[PDB]
RNA sequence: AAUGGGUCAGCGACUUAUAUUCAGUGGCAAGCUUAACCGUAUAGGGUAGGCGUAGCGAAAGCGAGUCUUAAUAGGGCGUU
RNA sequence: AACCCACUCCCGUUGAAAAGGUAGGGGAUGACUUGUGGAUCGGAGUGAAAGGCUAAUCAAGCUCGGAGAUAGCUGGUUCUC
RNA sequence: UUAAAAACACAGCACUCUGCAAACACGAAAGUGGACGUAUAGGGUGUGACGCCUGCCCGGUGCCGGAAGGUUAAUUGAUGG
RNA sequence: UCGCUGUGAAGAUGCAGUGUAUCCGCGGCUAGACGGAAAGACCCCGUGAACCUUUACUGUAGCUUUGCACUGGACUUUGA
RNA sequence: CAUGCUUGAGGUUCUAACUCUGGUCCGUAAUCCGGAUCGAGGACAGUGUAUGGUGGGCAGUUUGACUGGGGCGGUCUCCUCCUAAAGAGUAACGGAGGAGUACGAAGGUGCGCUCAGACCGGUCGGAAAUCGGUCGCAGAGUAUAAAGGCAAAAGCGCGCUUGACUGCGAGACAGACACGUCGAGCAGGUACGAAAGUAGGUCUUAGUGAUCCGGUGGUUCUGUAUGGAAGGGCCAUCGCU
């Protein structure tokens, strides 16, 4: 046997579903690449990661062209 | 393997930054300018030894 | 301290700072207690003289709390800011 | 007789009114490589955890 | 069909000292309490000392504030 | 042959015996056997050498102290709701 | 006190050390054995009557000899800070 | 204080089903009572123990080099 | 450079220290021991102390764990995918691959542009170089494995540059602890751009090692009678297959 390897988990995916109420600064998703763009009220940091820039409700919506899935935040 | 500088301020007060170079690929000195918290200009920084 | 064999806390954090035994002769004395002497002289020995310091005090500081009992003077002593208003406005003269 | 507390417990958590304070680890050398915002975050000192506050206490005797 | 005991009677294993934390129950109370020792000897005296009434800082120090900092900006710890 | 020894078989193995007995066996003027007295000893003695012997105890005697060594290991831990 | 043997000893052989207050051993030391001996003697090591013999390797590790050169301790203390 | 076939800490005098069998000795034989004896010696484990080895680590007796002391006079070569 | 003054080093010699397990006298009736005297050696030997070498002769100890029993073999920290049952997490000596770096530009910003491949024509190259045209839309590329991303391209080129800045930091994610990850905003100074603006390293996830101890640069701290210093503290940094 010359196999046993891996990684320890990095814990990635969706923090806040949609409808849930937000603070500015929270953690919206973690990611690997960009599988959710930042829409309204959410900025990309330097990993992409998806956090808050205002408070509101998170919304989930896929649009525009290119087929991408955005997440905003929306006034509660 | 790249080794360790010192970048001294051009002002008369001690203070440093540090990094690494690749020696043998680039020889000349590093001459950078960075910020200096104690008189609290952007000035210039020359290389030195980190030993 | 023990933890199986890990290493423990009081061997994983680095030491700090050193102990000032400059500190050692000093002493920290309340508004509130300033009326406890036996009368209007406030000294270092008139506060060893009630149990306010101990007898290996040099040094005493005279902090804002509770409120002054009467007009007291003060020989050689030494008093914040605060302090120094509560005591001068009752009455309380200070001096050297 | 007396307890004796331990020495190289006290040298590093002091006792305060907020709790015991101490310094952080990761600052003693290998540092050119660390980031200046790493670097900046564990300059200052901290409380001792919840659940370190028992078996530090019970080092230095004091329960 | 793993251990131990043939049976009876007698003996046979969480104690003590000194330091300390938490709880219950009391005495005093911004104060409480004495240790050696003296003693008309379980009384009375002896308050040297210990804890509390103020914290922040590695420290000098300053103090209801203090530390970091160029910063009465932020932030940590503290205060009715 | 006496004396010293211990090669084989059987008996005995709770023995007559904590190493024997009956039958056979080896040396038997020598590097022999033996009495009495004396010398060497515990990391030490002695050894024609088997790690053998040093009071039925030996890859370090016995005895009294450090000492109730230490035991993350077995065993045990006593009346009632 | 489960092994008496092909094991140990042996006469014979070789190497090596030792010039005497000998090498060597037991003793904090004094001293004692070696030995009231003196290289045809004494200690250590291996082989093991007798017969015929005992071949090649000095690179490794030991021992013996050499002292030019290189490194090298306490000690001393120029010079600088 | 029975046999068998099953079940079951997995090889049953004692459990299930079933078959056998009046109560008790004495002389014999050893198939079972995982029969008696010795807290398995083999194997593994313990941050266990002894004793042995070596170019394991760290020391050390002994042996050996030099400086200083006991320790002096003269001549000669040679250096500063 | 004869010459005088001291010292370093070697050689020879002398006697007077020291040595004699050499002779003869005495204590004494004595192979010990002393003293006296002859003889030999002689500042050597030997002993004390400081120091280098050798030293299993002797001693106190160490010599890992996992493991379909132990040994032998293999592994031990980090990253990516599957196992993993559509939130996170999830084991085996289960199935497969990588890391222990690189870059002063391969970072920041303003401006500009799109690939691989196929076919047709064209001087030697000829299946495949450089050239022109048509088709194509990502089958290319990304410093480096794999996964997830990439048109405001995160891919490629050029000009200017040092934000690979300093003090912080609302709020979160992860989490036994120690560590780890993201970050709008505020204050100082900056770089690109006409400006809105963007910049607290690189498309993201590996490229790493606590404390103690010791060194180097600063310092409004301390500094055992006092004034200094030594030493200590604080801040920045260096030394661990
Ligand atoms: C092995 O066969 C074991 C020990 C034998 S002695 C090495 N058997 C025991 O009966
Ligand atoms: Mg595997
Ligand atoms: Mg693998
Ligand atoms: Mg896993
Ligand atoms: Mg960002
Ligand atoms: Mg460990
Ligand atoms: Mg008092
Ligand atoms: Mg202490
Ligand atoms: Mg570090
Ligand atoms: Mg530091
Ligand atoms: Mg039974
Ligand atoms: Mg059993
Ligand atoms: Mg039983
Ligand atoms: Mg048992
Ligand atoms: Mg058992
Ligand atoms: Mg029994
Ligand atoms: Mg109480
Ligand atoms: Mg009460
Ligand atoms: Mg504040
Ligand atoms: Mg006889
Ligand atoms: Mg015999
Ligand atoms: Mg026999
Ligand atoms: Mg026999
Ligand atoms: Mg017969
Ligand atoms: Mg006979
Ligand atoms: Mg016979
Ligand atoms: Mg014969
Ligand atoms: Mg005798
Ligand atoms: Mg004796
Ligand atoms: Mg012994
Ligand atoms: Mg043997
Ligand atoms: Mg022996
Ligand atoms: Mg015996
Ligand atoms: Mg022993
Ligand atoms: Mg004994
Ligand atoms: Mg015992
Ligand atoms: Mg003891
Ligand atoms: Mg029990
Ligand atoms: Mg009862
Ligand atoms: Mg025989
Ligand atoms: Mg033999
Ligand atoms: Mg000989
Ligand atoms: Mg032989
Ligand atoms: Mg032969
Ligand atoms: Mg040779
Ligand atoms: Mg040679
Ligand atoms: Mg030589
Ligand atoms: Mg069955
Ligand atoms: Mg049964
Ligand atoms: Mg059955
Ligand atoms: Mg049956
Ligand atoms: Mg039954
Ligand atoms: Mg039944
Ligand atoms: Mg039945
Ligand atoms: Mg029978
Ligand atoms: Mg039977
Ligand atoms: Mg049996
Ligand atoms: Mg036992
Ligand atoms: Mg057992
Ligand atoms: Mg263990
Ligand atoms: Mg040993
Ligand atoms: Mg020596
Ligand atoms: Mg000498
Ligand atoms: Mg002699
Ligand atoms: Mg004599
Ligand atoms: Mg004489
Ligand atoms: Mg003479
Ligand atoms: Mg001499
Ligand atoms: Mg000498
Ligand atoms: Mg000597
Ligand atoms: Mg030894
Ligand atoms: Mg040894
Ligand atoms: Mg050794
Ligand atoms: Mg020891
Ligand atoms: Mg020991
Ligand atoms: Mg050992
Ligand atoms: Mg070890
Ligand atoms: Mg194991
Ligand atoms: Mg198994
Ligand atoms: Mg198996
Ligand atoms: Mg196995
Ligand atoms: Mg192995
Ligand atoms: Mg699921
Ligand atoms: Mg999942
Ligand atoms: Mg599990
Ligand atoms: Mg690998
Ligand atoms: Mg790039
Ligand atoms: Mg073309
Ligand atoms: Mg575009
Ligand atoms: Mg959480
Ligand atoms: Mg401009
Ligand atoms: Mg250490
Ligand atoms: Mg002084
Ligand atoms: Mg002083
Ligand atoms: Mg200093």
């Amino acid at each position: 046997t010359r196999n046993g390897r891996d990684s320890e988990s990095k814990r990635l995916g969706v923090k806040l579903f949609g409808g849930q109420a937000v603070k500015a600064g929270n953690i919206l998703v973690r990611q690997r690449g960009t599988k959710f763009h930042a829409g309204y009220g959410v900025g990309l940091g330097k990993d992409h990661t998806l956090f808050a820039k205002v408070d509101g409700v998170v919304k989930f919506e896929t649009k525009g062209a290119f087929g991408r899935k955005y997440v905003s935040i929306v006034a509660a | 393997m790249r080794e360790l500088i010192r970048l001294v301020s051009s002002a008369g007060t001690g203070h440093f930054y540090t990094t690494d170079k690749n020696k043998r690929t680039k020889p000349e000195k590093i001459e950078i300018k960075k910020y200096d918290p104690v008189v609290r200009q952007h000035v210039i920084y020359k290389e030195a030894k980190i030993k | 301290g023990f933890e199986g064999g890990q290493q423990p806390l009081h061997r994983r954090l680095p030491k700090f700072g050193f102990v000032s035994l400059k500190a050692m002769d000093r002493a920290e004395v309340r508004t509130s207690e300033l009326a406890k002497v036996e009368g209007d002289v406030v000294s270092l020995q008139t506060l060893k003289d009630a149990n306010l310091i101990n007898q290996h005090v040099q040094r005493v500081k005279v902090m804002l709390s509770g409120e002054v009992g009467r007009a007291v003077t003060l020989k050689g002593i030494a008093a914040t800011k605060g302090a120094r208003a509560a005591i001068e406005a009752a009455g309380g003269k200070f001096e050297d | 007789p007396k307890m004796k507390t331990k020495s190289g417990a006290a040298k590093r958590f002091k006792k305060t009114a907020g709790g015991l304070k101490h310094k952080h680890a990761f600052k003693s050398h290998i540092l050119t490589k660390m980031t200046t915002k790493r670097k900046r975050q564990l300059r200052g000192t901290s409380m001792l955890n919840k659940s370190d506050v028992a078996r530090v206490e019970r080092s230095l005797r004091l329960r």
